[PDB]
């Protein structure tokens, strides 16, 4: 009830960014391994 | 070579009677009646009478049907006798005879089904090609477009399997007549010129008429270099042209730049295509395109030009040439800009580099649109 | 006899719905929202073939966790007609049946329900369930739920239109658009912009739509289809105002961005509007389209209209407008074709300019079947003012003079154009090599 | 510009081939 | 018949002479390559179906 | 009369159809606008005599002045060195001098009598300087995107 | 696909049979009514 929604939306932003970044890094590691 | 069945003279006369200004010709009507009486085409007589509201000569039709029935029953009896004991060949001869008679009397469906039955029974590639050529011919008589395309594809497939090359060239002539029919004049010119030395399809038209069609289409589809190196030099087109002063003058006038005489010739060629059965559809496009081509020929070697000079070269007025030129510049065809205050026709003809740049823009834009669409479509 | 075939069709559809739910589950688990879009490509085929039996079995098996949703969904569904060979479709096994269903799967099920209630001429119940679904979605907050939410808003709009209550939902769409543009979704934003434009058009409220479009920004990553819809609506709104050329350009972009095979009605719409706008622009649209089979008989009014505009004959224009009048009005263009009727001269003046490099004004008056040459004088001057023609009037001799042709290549235009295209190509490549995923260590 | 068009087409082709290979590997795995 | 280079000027009785490279042989090659890769994109599309 | 044709037509959209070609009272705006679209300026100027209601009469004047500015703009953008059978003739002025003040308001040279230059040349921009810095940045960016790891 | 079922197609109430169904190339100019070009030449010659 206290400031949760703000924490929640901001964590959602960080989560989306980190997921995209992890996919990018997976691809990039695959290329470097090859 | 092949039987003159169906007499495409009959198609030509039927068309001629169709025109209002040729419905009442006693000579043509009598000629057609003689043709019907000589070949006894009862279904054709009925279809003609129906379309024309012509009084039926019952006295003559009675004996017409009597003879028709007699011949039909005789042919069926011969087929039965052959099939009873004779195997192949004689039965095939009888079935060919049945199909041939049915086509002669003009019965569309009967002759067509008969030719199909003969084909299915026929295994001889030469005879298969004979059958297909007959089917193409009848599809021409009735301008049966779907039948014509199917038969042409069938002939092409059989010929690709391998066949006598006389029949290949015959297919070339048939395709050329068709392409003339459907206003694809370029292929018509190409095939007609290629086969100028191997026209064996006399069932279609006299050799004089084949060359007349070939020249007519060549001067609208080919260019001046090719025109010189095929038409005006060819040994054949010249040897025949010794008996057609009109077409020879028409061609040479365009080529040598006798423009007044060229127009005088195109006037009567308009008529010689309006009266025709295979060209009349595009009788107002061919003349107009040829007018474009002449206008762009005279203007191919003149930075400027006095409208009076155009008139005196064409033996026409000034208002007329002005009208036609403005019209065709509207159409987006010709490359020039008239000036009225002083009668000059100064040319504007476009630059090469800029044209290449513009075409590159257009084509590359098309390709980029496709590549973007394709990139997106993979995921959605 | 056909009953057995229908039964097999139902079984295969049940398996297919199982497949879509599996795909949604994979997408929700694996942090790949785009993986649902696979689940959301075959909706039209499913809807065109769905059946009550399939719906009953699906809702029975999938909603193992009997919740108020189940009680709200079953009653509308007709029960099997004394089914005896029922296989009791049980997609959820053991733990899966006990555990709660995923928000995305449940949203997709509600979507199939509302679609089926739409195909049948039963709009009230469909609308009820749709409000329930909207409440559900708005209550939650998830990504793949958002991707499905896109089409849920599309279907909410479709039902509200089929009930002719389009106005009443404007605020819901507005707040949904606000939340979306706050949360950084792309497809949802495109969908809600398109729906808002459709709502604004339905009631010919053009000034409000103009403000809205001029203020919001279309996200640059949408589908082909949402881009097509946005482009059509913007083209229509401009054509209704006076910016003809941009309307023409946006429309052609749309027509070039639509699906190739389907959307016969959409192509019809854009083509008729394109014809009208070009005519309004003094050009002549090409005759190739009119004989295309998919638009042959749908444009005969416009075929006659152009035949009239070229050889301008107010008698013929009036005949064609009057006869095919109710139709024009039905299309939603009548106003524009009227705007044409008083501009029939423009085609002629553009023709005169293209054809002639200098003509006396009296010659123009003779050529345009006008009154004293002052009228043609004025029309030409206004034209050159508009920008449709490039020339210069000079009466002291009494002739209007066209401007020469300038060399485009020597300038810097070619460099600019090729630079833009090169940038696009490099971007295509970067995206393309980005899209790769090498999961063999999956 | 021509060079870049060529390169874009080739990279797209590579993406398509990788996608098809992934799909086939999944279908075989499923 | 392209015997030489130039064009007349009727009325004024002049005869201009110049020299023109009507073609450049580096834009034609580019246009042909664009057409060829249009055909290649068509082929990729025809091979994009399998993905569906 | 306020030179807002875009709003003119946005509003025309709202109303039904029958009133447009049936209602004499609304016939005036649509018909006058059609007359202006067809370039016909004599017809609009003469059409004052026929009016639906007397209240409009004030705004007929403002429309007349608006179209006068419009014709001045057409002449300025169009034409080369004045003429058009004398300014006052096509400006529909009862007195030849009535145009002097309006010409003064606009940026007209006021040459020989009824002979004012509009400067349609627009300076004829021909100077070119080869903007290079932009081109160099463009090319280095091509190279950047070409060699970076993506 | 995303079939625009939202947008309606054209009604098939009348659906009159094709008048000629010719398919060669259409072209815009074919609509114009000329005057039998030979006739125009003849009239020119009569008027000179």
């Amino acid at each position: 009830s206290g400031l949760r929604q703000y924490y929640l939306s901001k964590i959602e932003e960080l989560q989306l960014i980190v997921n995209d970044k992890s996919q990018n890094l997976r691809r990039l590691q695959a290329q470097r391994n090859e | 070579g092949l039987p003159k069945n169906p007499d495409l003279r009959i198609a030509q006369l039927r068309f001629l009677l169709s025109l209002p200004e040729h419905r009442g010709d006693a000579a043509v009507r009598d000629e057609l009646m003689a043709a019907v009486r000589d070949n006894n085409m009862a279904p054709y007589y009925e279809a003609l009478c129906k379309s024309l509201d012509w009084q039926i000569d019952v006295d003559l039709l009675n004996k017409m049907k009597k003879a028709n029935e007699d011949e039909l029953k005789r042919l069926d009896e011969e087929l039965e006798d052959a099939e009873k004991n004779l195997g192949e060949s004689e039965i095939r001869d009888a079935m060919m005879a049945k199909a041939e008679y049915l086509c002669r009397i003009g019965d569309k469906e009967g002759a067509l089904t008969a030719f199909r039955k003969t084909y299915d029974k026929t295994v001889a590639l030469g005879h298969r090609l004979d059958i297909v050529f007959y089917l193409l011919r009848i599809g021409l008589f009735y301008m049966d477009n779907d039948l014509i395309t199917r038969n042409t594809e069938k002939a092409k497939s059989l010929i690709e399997e391998g066949g006598d090359w006389d029949r290949r060239n015959r297919l070339k002539v048939y395709q050329g007549l068709y392409c003339v029919a459907i206003r694809d004049f370029k292929q018509a010119a190409e095939l007609f010129l290629d086969t100028v030395s191997t026209f064996t399809s006399y069932e279609l038209m006299d050799y004089k008429t084949f060359v007349t069609y070939t020249v007519y289409v060549s001067m609208i589809a080919l260019e001046r270099p090719d025109l010189r190196e095929k038409v005006i030099k060819g040994a054949e087109i010249l040897e025949v042209l010794h008996s057609l002063p009109a077409v020879r003058q028409y061609l040479f006038s365009l080529y040598e730049c006798r423009y007044s005489v060229f127009f005088q010739s195109l006037a009567v060629v308009e008529q010689e295509m309006k009266k025709d059965w295979l060209f009349a559809p595009h009788y107002r496009y061919y003349v107009r395109e040829m007018r474009i081509h002449a206008y762009s020929q005279l203007l191919e070697s003149y930075r400027s030009l006095t409208l009076g000079y155009m008139a005196e070269a064409f033996g026409v007025g000034v208002e007329f040439i002005d009208q036609e030129l403005s019209r065709f510049i509207a159409a987006g065809r010709l490359h020039c800009k008239i000036d009225k205050v002083n009668e000059i026709v100064e040319t504007n003809r476009p630059d090469s580099k800029n044209w290449q740049y513009q075409e590159t823009i257009k084509k590359g834009d098309l390709l980029l649109n496709r590549v973007q669409k394709l990139s997106r479509v993979i995921n959605m | 006899a056909a009953e057995h075939s229908q039964r097999e069709l139902d079984t295969v559809t049940l398996e297919d719905i199982k497949e879509h739910v599996k795909q949604l589950e994979k997408a929700v688990s694996g942090k790949e929202p785009r993986f649902v879009l696979r689940a959301l490509r075959m909706l039209p085929s499913t809807s065109r073939r769905l059946n009550h039996y399939v719906l009953y079995k699906a809702v029975q098996g999938f909603f193992t966790s009997n919740n108020a949703t189940r009680d709200f969904l079953l009653p509308f569904l007709e029960e099997p007609m004394d089914t005896e060979a029922d296989l009791q479709f049980r997609p959820r096994t053991g733990k899966a049946a006990s555990t709660p269903l995923l928000p995305e799967v449940e949203a997709y099920l509600q979507l199939l329900v509302v679609i089926f209630m739409m195909n049948s001429k039963r709009y009230k119940e469909a609308q009820k369930i749709s409000d329930d679904l909207m409440q559900k979605i708005s209550t939650q907050n998830r990504r793949a739920l958002d991707l499905v939410a896109a089409k849920c808003y599309y279907y909410h709009a479709r039902v509200y239109e089929f009930l002719d209550k389009l106005d009443v939902v404007r605020s819901f769409l507005h707040a949904r658009l606000r939340t979306a543009t706050l949360r950084h979704d792309a497809d949802g934003q495109a969908t809600l912009l398109n729906l808002l434009l459709r709502n604004y058009l339905h009631y010919s409220l053009y000034d409000q739509a103009e403000k809205l479009v001029s203020k919001s920004v279309f996200p640059e990553q949408a589908n082909n289809n949402e881009w097509a819809r946005y482009l059509y609506y913007t083209g229509r709104i401009k054509a209704i105002q006076l910016e003809y050329s941009e309307a023409r350009r946006t429309m052609t972009n749309a027509l070039r961005k639509a699906p190739q095979h389907t959307a016969v009605g959409f192509k019809q719409t854009v083509h008729k509007l394109l014809i009208v706008v070009e005519l309004l622009l003094g050009e002549i649209p090409d005759r190739l389209q009119f004989r295309q089979p998919s638009l042959k008989r749908s444009l005969m009014p416009y075929f006659l209209l152009t035949q009239a505009v070229r050889t301008g004959n107010l008698a013929k224009f009036n005949q064609v407008l009057d006869q095919f009048g109710e139709k024009f009005q039905a299309d939603g263009t009548y106003t524009l074709i009227i705007r044409l009727r008083h501009n029939v001269i423009k085609t002629g003046v553009r023709m005169i300019s293209l054809s002639y490099s200098r003509i006396s004004l009296a010659d123009i008056a003779q050529k345009l079947q006008l009154d004293s040459p002052e009228d043609a004088e004025f029309i030409v001057a206004k034209a050159i003012r508009d920008g449709v023609i490039e020339a210069s009037i000079n009466h002291e001799k009494g002739y209007v003079q066209s401007k020469e042709m300038i060399d485009i290549y020597s300038t810097r235009e070619p460099q600019l154009a090729f630079h833009q295209r090169i940038s696009f190509c490099l971007d295509i490549h970067n995206m393309s090599v980005k899209a790769m995923r090498f999961p063999p260590k999956s | 510009y021509l060079a870049s068009l060529i390169r874009s087409v080739v990279a797209l082709h590579n993406l398509i081939n990788n996608k098809i290979a992934n799909r086939d590997a999944e279908k075989k795995e499923g | 018949d392209k015997k030489f280079h130039g064009i007349l000027d009727q009325g004024e009785g002049v005869l201009i002479i110049f020299d023109e490279p009507p073609v450049d042989k580096t834009y034609e090659a580019a246009l042909e390559t664009i057409q060829n890769m249009s055909k290649v994109v068509d082929s990729l599309y025809n091979k994009a179906k399998k993905l569906t | 009369s306020q030179n807002r044709v875009a709003e003119f037509h946005t509003e025309l959209e709202r109303l039904p159809a029958k009133d447009i070609q049936t209602n004499v009272y609304i016939k005036h705006p649509v018909s006058l606008e059609q007359y202006l679209m067809e370039g016909s300026y004599n017809k609009v100027f003469l059409a004052k005599g026929n009016i639906p209601a007397e209240s409009y009469t004030f705004f007929i004047d403002i429309l007349l002045d608006t179209i006068r500015d419009e014709i001045a703009g057409c002449i300025e953008k169009a034409y080369e060195k004045i003429l058009f059978t004398e300014a006052t003739r096509i400006l529909f002025f009862n007195t030849p001098k009535k145009m002097t003040d309006y010409a003064k308001k606009r940026g007209w040279v006021l040459g020989p009598n009824n002979y004012y230059s509009f400067a349609s040349q627009q300076q004829k921009p021909e100077d070119t300087t080869i903007p290079s810095t932009e081109l160099a940045k463009q090319v280095i960016e091509y190279a950047r995107q070409l060699e970076m790891i993506v | 696909d995303d079939e625009f079922e939202e947008f309606p197609a054209e009604d098939w109430a009348g659906l009159d049979e094709d008048e000629d169904a010719h398919v060669w190339e259409d072209n815009w100019d074919d609509d114009n009514v000329e005057d039998d070009f030979s006739n125009q030449l003849r009239a020119e010659l009569e008027k000179h």
